[PDB]
């Protein structure tokens, strides 16, 4: 187990998070999840960081970290020529 | 024809599904006199399957609101 | 042993009050059911007379409880192993286990190792479900509930 | 709903001893306004509660309970 999630942390992600980070924020989705499962609704940030202890700016900049990057290669639609990498400046 | 309600009743049995994969994956690593049934079951992948129908799936369209007839059509 | 209209304790919820008798059957063969519900789920729990005693419920504790949680909760030279995996592993056998006892020094360790070093927030979350579950057992307990109940642990816990 | 729900049988393990049914579903009326979820960009949902008791033969134990399932749009 402790391999598993050290190299699912280390090489994952398109960006490297490191292990701590990474178990840091999984815990606090995790939490996320309880809290939903709880009382039915999306709590606010400011009380999963106060019933985590941490501060709820720290808390927005790690759900920040805590994204996965969208391939440049999409396609739009219908079309097929048309590619979401054309449309970037 | 699929109708609307079948559609929606086949996004929810797949999100069905795959909740019934997680909660079996679960009691077989959990102990019993502990289980609540608040506790086993996720709901998350009943929510992820219904946004996943509704929000980019070539069915749910967006709609045209031109004129009534485009809405009727 | 078991009657209507009083209070026993179940396992993994707290104490519950027992609403009526109800005669359902099980894979075709009568039992002699019993329902009970808690306000803090919102379940019912429906349990046989039978095997009351096999699946682990207890009957409410009189004054002899109170005296003995107390000694315990006071009880010196308490060690634990450096690491703290074997530790992990024992807290929560030993609040599965059910004893309001051993549950006594398993929440009396735990406060007293977060408030000396302040470990995390992940068994923060247990602690509190076991301080909840400890403070509605002793509702019925030692006669004291609710706010009265809490209270009372807020002087006798040091 | 409730042939989706009854699809879903009650599910055992490989011991075919503790189960879970999911035996009545139920509606809320929903937390906001039609233009309230058109205007600040909501998703016109209500949400869904269904009764469901956790049933094991061996220790006799069945715990009926609700359980949030997910925003019904």
């Amino acid at each position: 187990r402790q391999a598993i999630t050290r190299a699912m942390a280390d090489q994952a992600r398109t960006i490297r998070i490191p292990v701590h980070m990474v178990e840091v924020i999984n815990k606090l989705a995790r939490v996320q999840r309880q809290m939903l499962q709880d009382l039915g609704r999306e709590p606010t940030p400011e009380e999963l960081a106060k019933e985590l202890d941490m501060t709820p700016e720290k808390v927005i900049e790690v759900q920040k970290y805590g994204r996965e990057p969208i391939s440049l290669h999409t396609p739009l639609g219908e079309d097929g020529d048309s590619e979401f990498g054309d449309l970037i400046e | 024809i699929r109708n609307v309600g079948e559609l929606i009743q086949n996004q929810v049995r797949t999100g069905l599904a795959r909740m019934e994969r997680v909660v079996r994956e679960r009691m077989t690593t959990q102990d019993v006199e502990a289980i609540t049934p608040q506790t086993l079951i996720n709901i998350r992948p009943v929510v992820a399957s219904i946004k996943e129908f509704f929000g980019t799936s070539q069915l749910s369209q967006f709609m045209d609101q031109n004129n009534p007839l485009s809405g009727l059509t | 042993t078991f009657k209507v209209g009083d209070t026993v304790v179940y396992p993994h919820h707290g104490a519950a009050l027992i609403e009526a008798i109800e005669t359902r059957q099980i894979k075709g063969v009568d039992k002699t059911y019993l329902v009970l519900k808690v306000a803090q789920g919102d379940l019912t729990v429906r349990v046989p007379a039978d095997n009351a005693e096999f699946v682990g419920v207890r009957d409410v504790v009189g004054q002899d409880g109170l005296d003995r949680v107390f000694e315990v909760l006071r009880a010196p030279y308490a060690e634990e192993p450096t690491n703290w995996s074997r530790r992990y592993k024992a807290n929560l056998e030993k609040l599965a286990s059910g004893d309001v006892i051993k549950v006594a020094e398993v929440v009396r360790d735990l406060w007293r190792r977060e408030r000396e070093r302040g470990l995390s927030a992940g068994e923060k979350r247990m602690l509190a479900k076991a301080r909840q579950i400890l403070v509605s057992e002793l509702a019925l307990a030692e006669n004291t509930n609710e706010d009265k109940a809490e209270a009372l642990l807020d002087e006798v816990l040091a | 709903l409730e042939e989706i729900f009854e699809e879903i049988s009650p599910i055992e393990d490989f011991s075919g001893s503790m189960s879970l049914t999911f035996r009545d579903h139920r509606f809320e009326p929903p937390k906001n306004s039609i233009d309230e979820c058109k205007d600040r960009d909501f998703t016109y949902a209500a949400p869904l509660f269904v009764t469901a008791e956790f049933t094991n033969n061996e220790t006799g134990e069945i715990k009926s309970q609700t359980v949030f399932m997910g925003d019904f749009p």
